[PDB]
RNA sequence: ACCUCGGAGCAGAACCCAACCUCCGAGCAGUACAUGCUAAGACUUCACCAGUCAAAGCGAACCUCAAUUGAUCCA
RNA sequence: AGAGUGUAGCUUAAAAGCACCCAACUUACACUUAGGAGAUUCAAUUGACGCUCUGA
């Protein structure tokens, strides 16, 4: 099974977007591109929104 | 290592070998069709 | 002044004109099938049991420029007209035609092991060193 | 026992058949499989839909099938095939109609 | 209904129970070659081409090959994979035996040939070099179709086709400014004494190529006759007008076009130059103009249809008030 | 027993067609984090709601899957 | 003695395309990549050098 996980961006800005990982896998971090910034920075997981 | 002598006498090698097994296989053809 | 008499639009029956100006339009589709149509000039190598040939051809099939190992000019100055040095020689003959010629852009379409291909790659390289994009510019729309 | 089976018509097929008068972005046929292949100017959507990729008439013909060399399905195929034998798809083609442009005169300098 | 096929149905004769024992193509690339031919091949169905569409010399080349079969060194660079050709003299050659075919390819592809001579086509069996000089120093060649920019064509060119009368002209085929179907003549060398071209009669001065700016890239063409028999022939643009079909009509028995050359050129400030003093006018600016966007007729409600809708059928930007 | 969704017959060939008719399935999974932003033109499950495809452009690199789902309000 | 006569294996190919072989990848084959050899029988459309058939 997976979890809906909010990413957050590394970047300072309060840019989130939310993803999907196995509820049994290490804490997820990406490069995502940020609108922001308008570049790819790291996206760290906060938090998890629901179980799916 | 190698050189370039035995490089070239290696190839030399595989050109006349390709000669006499294509004569070699012309030979057997020959035969079998005759 | 007579000679500023102007007809309102211009037409020009250039061939290449929009092919140049990077206007003309070039086939989209064939997205099922392969090789892709969409260019302007495309380069075809085709490797016989004996020869090897290099076409320049057009979208529309015209084999604008051509550079064969069968003709005697090159055929004359090589040992073998089948092998990588066949390749890159033919190249480089089919680079220097193309420059004459006006082609400065090409659209090659190699399979998988024709590109992987040591003699392909020979001949990709002479082209390109021959001053021969093998990547045709974008339309502009 | 049996359940389901109530799904309705995907009102799928040809929207525009051949002499038709197509402007870019039209969508010409809706399928589920390649029952036509996209031809020249015409472009695939996911879900295999044909859509004009200009303005022009729409023409359905018949074209030998040389699938990619890393279509492996086809290219097995292919493989397969006896020599000699030669595939064929229906293929879908918007000649364009107008020109790409004109060059007008705009100023005398 | 079955209507029957009105010819061989391909992939009919192949087909036979012997599936088994037919051989098969084993690879693509055989397969491809086939499906090419076919397609090259024609039909009777609709099809996208339809609607988009002596011994001495053998004797003497076996003995080169020969030749360069027993030399040890050139096998050893082919078997290398370093061995090289001349390209110099492979052009001489080419240009000797097979340029001719190639280059009324190149003229056919560029539709000279169509334009030139409404479709009759020549091979230019006599090589034509030509060269604009540039500088003091050097000289772009003129081969087939390159660029050569109206700054280096400022000056006429130097012209070696080695042969022993002849007709040299230089005939611009898409710069006209007033008739798409006409020609500008630059430059008229008639009654040629053989290689030497500075005894030719000057039937029309040197004009560089003006092609105008934003018009696109123009071909030039020079387009050698020999001469059979001299003959006598018959600033202002209306007299630089010209139509090489009909000049080659009226000199066609006793001219035979036999060399052939050409180059495409765009505009430059050299061409400004040329309007403004030679020929004395406004030079004219054109630009490619795109067909008008489609868009479907408005309608009074656009179900479904995003904001935008309205936009794409309001012709001003700018805030309107009506009667306020 | 069933209630929603999809595939195949009935419904042979544009589309659409019932059944407490015949059979299969779904209520995901996997990979990726540009599965980013915009925008012509179109399709549309016979309404609407919803659902689809997408040129060009900006920004980049140089999605698979038939179904795999649920509006508003309100939290 | 008479007839058909005649491009390397095949070509209503005109010095070409298919064929064919070893090397590497394959158990192996196949594919692919690298390479290899190759002919218009001899003299002026004609005659005579080689092959097949009809006889002794
Ligand atoms: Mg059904
Ligand atoms: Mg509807």
């Amino acid at each position: 099974k997976n979890i809906l996980v909010r990413m957050v961006s590394e970047a300072g800005t309060g840019f989130c977007f939310n993803t999907k990982r196995n509820r049994l896998r290490e804490k997820l971090t990406l490069l995502h591109y940020d609108p922001v910034v308008k570049q790819r920075v790291l996206f760290v997981e906060k938090k998890k929104i629901r179980s799916l | 290592e190698l050189t370039f002598e035995e490089t070239e006498r290696r190839a030399l090698l595989l050109k006349k070998w390709s000669l006499y097994k294509q004569q070699e296989r012309k030979m057997e053809r020959d035969t079998i069709r005759a | 002044v007579e000679n500023e008499a102007v007809a309102p639009e211009f037409t020009n029956r250039n061939p290449r004109n929009l092919e140049l100006l990077s206007v003309a339009r070039k086939e989209r589709g064939w997205r099922t099938v392969f090789p892709s149509r969409e260019f302007w000039h495309r380069l075809r190598v085709i490797r016989t049991q004996h020869h090897v040939e290099a076409l320049v051809e057009h979208q529309n099939g015209k084999v604008v420029v051509s550079a064969s190992t069968r003709e005697w000019a090159i055929k004359k100055h090589l040992y073998s007209t089948r092998n990588v040095v066949a390749c890159e020689s033919i190249g480089r003959v089919l680079a220097q035609r193309c420059l004459e010629a006006g082609i400065n852009f090409m659209v090659y379409q190699p399979t998988p092991w024709e590109a992987a291909s040591d003699s392909m790659k020979r001949l990709q390289s002479a082209m390109t060193e021959g001053g021969v994009v093998l990547r045709e510019p974008q339309r502009i729309y | 026992k049996n359940l389901g089976g109530k799904s309705s018509g995907r009102r799928q097929g040809i929207k525009k058949m051949e002499g038709h008068y197509v402007h870019a972005g039209n969508i010409i046929a809706t399928q589920r499989h390649f029952r036509w292949h996209p031809g020249a100017h015409v472009g695939v959507g996911k879900n295999k839909c044909l859509y004009a990729l200009e303005e022009g008439i729409v023409r359905y013909t018949k074209e030998v099938y040389v699938p990619h060399p890393r279509n492996t399905e086809a290219v097995d195929l292919i493989t397969r095939l006896p020599k000699g034998a030669v595939l064929y798809k229906t293929f879908v083609h918007v000649v364009p109609a107008k020109p790409e442009g004109t060059f007008k005169l705009v100023a005398m300098l | 209904r079955r209507t029957p096929p009105l010819g061989p149905m391909p992939n009919s004769d192949i087909d036979l129970s012997n599936l088994e024992r037919l051989e098969k193509y084993r690879s693509f690339d055989r397969y491809r070659r086939r499906a090419e031919q076919e397609a090259q091949a024609p039909h009777w169905w609709r099809t996208y081409r339809e609607y988009f569409g002596r011994t001495q010399q053998l004797l003497e080349r076996k003995q080169a090959i020969q030749e360069l079969r027993a030399n040890v060194e050139e096998e050893r660079a082919a078997r290398l994979r370093t061995a090289s050709v001349p390209l110099d003299a492979v052009r001489a050659e080419w240009e000797r035996t097979c340029g001719p075919y190639h280059k009324q390819r190149l003229a056919e592809y560029y539709g000279l040939y169509r334009d030139l001579f409404h479709g009759a086509t020549f091979v230019p069996r006599v090589p034509l070099h030509v060269a604009y000089a540039v500088g003091e120093d050097d000289l772009m060649p003129v081969y087939c179709g390159n660029e050569v920019t109206p700054t280096e064509a400022a000056q006429a060119p130097e012209v070696t086709y080695e042969a022993e009368l002849w007709t040299l002209l230089l005939t611009s085929l898409d710069g006209h400014l007033l008739e798409p179907d006409a020609e500008y003549l630059h430059w008229l060398l008639t009654n040629i004494p053989g290689n030497r071209v500075a005894e030719g009669q000057v039937t029309c001065p040197y004009l560089p190529p003006f092609p105008a700016r934003g018009s696109g890239i123009h071909r030039l063409a020079f387009l050698l006759f020999k001469q059979d028999q001299p003959i006598d022939f018959s600033y202002q643009l209306a007299q630089r007008t010209f139509r090489t079909f009909d000049f080659y009509k009226k000199h066609q028995e006793t001219m035979t076009p036999a060399g052939l050359s050409f180059f495409q050129c765009r505009w430059d400030d050299s061409v400004t130059y040329i309007f403004h003093q030679l020929l004395d006018m406004r030079e004219p600016v054109f630009e490619f103009v795109r067909p008008p966007p489609y868009h479907p007729k408005q309608k009074r409600f656009p179900h479904r249809q995003p904001l935008r809708y309205l936009d794409r059928y309001r012709d001003s930007h700018e805030p309107t008030y009506g009667i306020y």
